[PDB]
């Protein structure tokens, strides 16, 4: 929350291999083309410091939206008006977890896996920064959501008494992003001799949409998270993988 | 008998000139100990500007084709790894070619039988006869000297008994197993300590030199270890370090597992 930005803000400025340093040359060449992202190799985090990756491996849902605001304070040291929140795309290679053995222990942990993509969906809209006004008080405000944990985790407040939820979203001043909703099937060479091949459903953020055609072999690095819609049991949730960084092969 | 610094200047007096192929070294392609011993023998000849060859040799028959064909500018020769056990004047068929010979050979070996017709009778083959492998044994020496000299039946049969007993001593040597005494890549570092070039990189080619013969070889590594635990303490930047700067290679001893 505090000062973990500065422990990451020094990582982008000062990481350096033998002669030419990478994350101030990958951040500059992705602004002139107007690409607005960054690609962190995850082996270079733990070579520079181990205490940073200790926080990121334990509780990733609350720290990656802190690194996204640690980039957009550095891109104002290079460009000098509209610079949005940057997106963090990461990739690594530790050990593949097969799709069959995903226990109840891997809830909110960085997990990579593999498989074949069955289907896609149509794009959508999620809100990032919206503007609210009350109906009676007409007291304007601005809620900026940046975290992503699909239904509702951050909603409207109840007072600025007035009525039950007096708040209106104003559609004339906001910003929006995209979502994609894939599906992923395990590779048939890890044969289910008495089973059918299972599947999972992922989500994708603004810069990974429309990247992969149905029918390919991918490797996917994401957060194994959970959501509780009723769209069949008591206190039952459902699993899904929030993708942050799809490392496909050569498409061939 | 021959130490290093008097033999080091013997290679610079006849190699610093205008032509390129002044000295030629030969490397065996198998001993990793013979790989690090030439990697830091190029750095010593790069700071003093001598031009050379580095020819790898695999076989024992491939040494004969490469040597007996290309002999024009041999103002020196050098040979690393090979040449310990097999008699070189009897194998390359070298004869007297003019004190002040036109060609020197400096063998470097790590093997047990010294092969007395290389060390003694050193017309052209410069030895490596410091007491490291030599150990200053005298019974080998006088028996070699009391042989090469070629009532008369009484002394000559006594000479024949002296011929009979002395070759018995020469069958106590030359009847032995071939293993390693010292590594090669610790011996060249003893030459680099006297001249005065010991960087931090020229230390890292002994830790790769004398760890190749720890796992799968005899262990003289227990006797070569206190000599390299002190040359690391000697070349050390400071006691307390900066916090992991992108320069500053630091090699330092650590508890390591097997």
């Amino acid at each position: 929350n505090t000062e973990i930005i500065k422990s990451f803000k020094n990582f982008i400025l000062e990481f350096r291999l033998d002669s030419q340093f990478i994350y101030r040359d990958q951040l500059r060449n992705n602004i002139l083309v107007k690409n607005y992202s960054l690609t962190v190799n995850m082996e270079h985090l733990i070579g520079y410091n181990e205490d940073i990756y200790k926080k990121l491996s334990d509780e990733p849902s609350d720290i990656i939206p802190l690194f996204e605001t640690a980039i957009t304070q550095v891109a104002k040291r290079i460009s000098i008006n509209s610079l949005p929140t940057f997106q963090l795309i990461l990739n690594s290679n530790a050990n593949q977890i097969p799709l069959r053995d995903l226990d109840s222990e891997h809830v909110s942990k960085i997990v990579r896996l593999s498989g074949i993509i069955i289907s896609t969906s149509v794009l959508s809209s999620r809100a990032t920064y919206l503007s609210i006004m009350c109906r009676n008080c007409r007291h304007t405000t601005s809620i900026t959501i940046n975290n992503f944990n699909t239904g509702n985790t951050v909603s409207l407040p109840r007072s600025c008494n007035c009525g039950p939820d007096p708040y209106i979203i104003i559609h004339e001043s906001s910003k929006f992003i995209d979502q994609q909703f894939l599906k992923l099937q395990e590779i048939p060479e890890l044969v289910p001799v008495g089973e059918m091949p299972r599947n999972l459903t992922m989500t994708c953020d603004r810069y990974l949409t429309n990247k992969v055609i149905p029918g390919t072999r991918v490797t996917i690095v994401g957060i194994y998270s959970i959501y509780n819609s009723k769209n069949s049991g008591v206190a039952i949730r459902t699993p899904y993988i929030k993708i942050l960084g799809i490392q496909s092969d050569v498409e061939t | 008998i021959s130490q290093f610094s008097e033999a080091y200047n013997k290679i610079l007096r006849n190699s610093s000139s205008h032509s390129s192929c002044q000295l030629v070294i030969f490397v065996s392609c198998l001993n990793i100990d013979a790989l690090c011993a030439t990697k830091m023998l190029s750095l010593l000849f790069k700071k003093q500007l001598v031009q050379s060859q580095i020819v790898p040799i695999f076989g024992y028959s491939e040494l004969r084709r490469h040597y007996s064909q290309l002999d024009d500018n041999i103002n020196s020769l050098l040979l690393v790894g090979f040449g310990g056990v097999i008699d070189l004047e009897a194998f390359l068929e070298i004869d007297p070619q003019e004190q002040s010979f036109r060609r020197d050979i400096y063998v470097l070996d790590a093997h047990r039988p010294w092969n007395l017709d290389n060390i003694f009778g050193s017309q052209i083959i410069q030895c490596f006869d410091d007491g490291t492998v030599d150990d200053t044994l005298g019974e080998q020496k006088e028996a070699y000297y009391k042989l090469l000299e070629l009532n008369d039946l009484s002394k000559r049969k006594q000479r024949k008994k002296q011929i009979h007993e002395y070759e018995g001593v020469l069958e106590e040597y030359y009847s032995q197993g071939t293993t390693v005494v010292n590594s090669i890549s610790a011996q060249i570092y003893s030459l680099l300590s006297a001249i005065g070039e010991t960087n931090l990189s020229n230390l890292w080619l002994n830790i790769l030199g004398t760890t190749s013969l720890d796992i799968a070889y005899a262990q003289v590594y227990n006797r070569l270890y206190p000599l390299l635990q002190d040359e690391v303490k000697r070349l050390t930047p400071s006691s307390r370090n900066s916090v992991k700067t992108p320069d500053t290679l630091t090699l330092n001893i650590q508890p390591d597992y097997y």
